[PDB]
């Protein structure tokens, strides 16, 4: 469900329909001035307000995925979500931190169908 | 209700927390909805005096509201403000009126509008005591349907008219600036047709979905309260 | 008779875990040394007679369009599916049209 919610952000942020809205702000960019200023302090926090639910989802996602991995061994497929989740996300310290605390306790076999990927 | 806050006082509490968070913007909406009680049942309650008169006109208001908000999904129609709908006070159906906006251009706006259609607490409590779970549900079902089994007629009416040369139907920054005040063509058109086929069959957030799960995700998107504290003050969401 | 069948049950079973097989060709398609778009070199390699992200995205949005029944845009079922990709394989004016190393009339 996390991972849903994430995604569903994600895919918003990458629509076309977000990059129409920033092109329509850009272009009432250029009394007008005050409300173009205060329509994008609005839209600045919007942003804000979206990247930190996405991180919130992002690292839910993470810890309840490497937690399931953790728990038992018939969901072991699901192992290639947690790297996708964390390969496209090196930048976020949270994701690196789960992963070294937690994730060092899964067992390594569990690695072993995706290892060409991690190496690279 | 004498007791309750006045209409004055929740427009003030609501223009006041614009500039503010998400959680005190949720949390101002919902003290404002605890004082603030529907009373929208009592139209068909002073008005019929007869029980069998008063049983008709709600049924065909509740069938007006299904198939205004199905057929307003299906074509994207926003602004759907207190002023913009009118009540007829003899057959009690609804009208729409100023449909400059549609086909979702309303999401393109600073503040976006976040509802399907407007299915607020006084809309709701015109329909009886079942709510949402009667007529309200089953209508909205049929008329789906119809629309589905419709799609390909559908999907060209509406190519005919989003290529007309004389219809400006796209937002611009002067409209935004205007419905919003407090006290290349080609790929868009393609892209809103895109939507429209997607809206015609199934395919919401990626997935399939049938009717009735359609018309679920419908429901619950427009009575959600956190997408109706995220609208702008002037929709009067808590009407 | 059991070719039917069997692509049947195979298109079902791939049908129904859809979300791992986008997560695992997620994961191979953004492999930095998987070299898998073609290139003029090896398309000229491979027919001798005697923005990356953009088109990654595309190939994820058509596996996920296969993996549903979005054929040509509109939903169809297993056995729908099936009949069209059969329909598709064994039409002559499709076999005339590719290169003669594919060998169509063997
Ligand atoms: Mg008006």
């Amino acid at each position: 469900f996390s991972d849903t919610q994430y995604q569903r952000i994600e895919n918003y942020m990458k629509s076309s329909e977000f990059e129409n809205k920033q092109a329509l702000l850009k272009r009432a960019k250029e009394r007008y001035t005050v409300k173009v200023q205060r329509e994008l302090e609005l839209d600045e926090l919007a942003l804000r307000a979206l990247k930190e639910d996405r991180k919130r989802f992002l690292c839910k996602a993470v810890e309840n995925y490497i937690n399931c991995l953790l728990s038992g061994e018939e969901h072991d497929m699901w192992v290639f979500r947690l790297c996708s989740l964390w390969l496209e996300n090196s930048g976020v310290s949270e994701v690196n931190g789960m992963m070294k605390r937690d994730g060092m306790k899964i067992p390594t076999y569990k690695f072993l169908p995706l290892m060409y990927q991690l190496a690279a | 209700r004498p007791n309750d806050f006045s209409a004055f006082q929740c427009q003030k509490k609501m223009m006041e927390v614009q500039k503010k968070s998400f959680e005190e913007k949720y949390e101002v909406f919902m003290d404002v909805c605890q004082n603030f009680q529907p009373v929208f049942r009592y139209f068909c309650m002073e008005k019929f005096l007869d029980p069998a008169i008063w049983f008709e006109k709600r049924l065909a208001y509740t069938r007006s509201v299904a198939t205004s908000s199905i057929v307003g999904y299906i074509l994207g129609l926003g602004d759907r403000h207190v002023q913009n709908i009118l009540i007829n006070e003899q057959s009690a159906e609804l009208v729409h009126i100023d449909l400059g906006v549609a086909f979702e251009q309303g999401k393109i706006l600073p503040t976006p509008e976040t509802v399907p259609f407007r299915l607020t607490r006084d809309i709701v409590d015109g329909m009886g005591i079942t709510g949402v779970e009667g007529v309200f549900r089953r209508c909205c079902e049929k008329t789906m349907e119809v629309m589905r089994n419709s799609q390909e007629t559908l999907l060209t009416i509406v190519e005919v008219l989003l290529y007309d040369p004389l219809f400006d139907w796209t937002m611009n920054p002067l409209k935004a600036l205007y419905l919003q005040q407090r006290p290349s063509f080609n790929k868009v058109a393609e892209r809103v047709l895109m939507r429209l086929q997607e809206k015609l069959k199934g395919v919401e957030e990626g997935t399939v979905l049938s009717v009735g799960g359609q018309v679920n995700l419908l429901i619950q998107q427009a009575i959600d309260p956190k997408n109706l504290s995220r609208l702008f003050p002037g929709w009067k969401a808590w009407v």
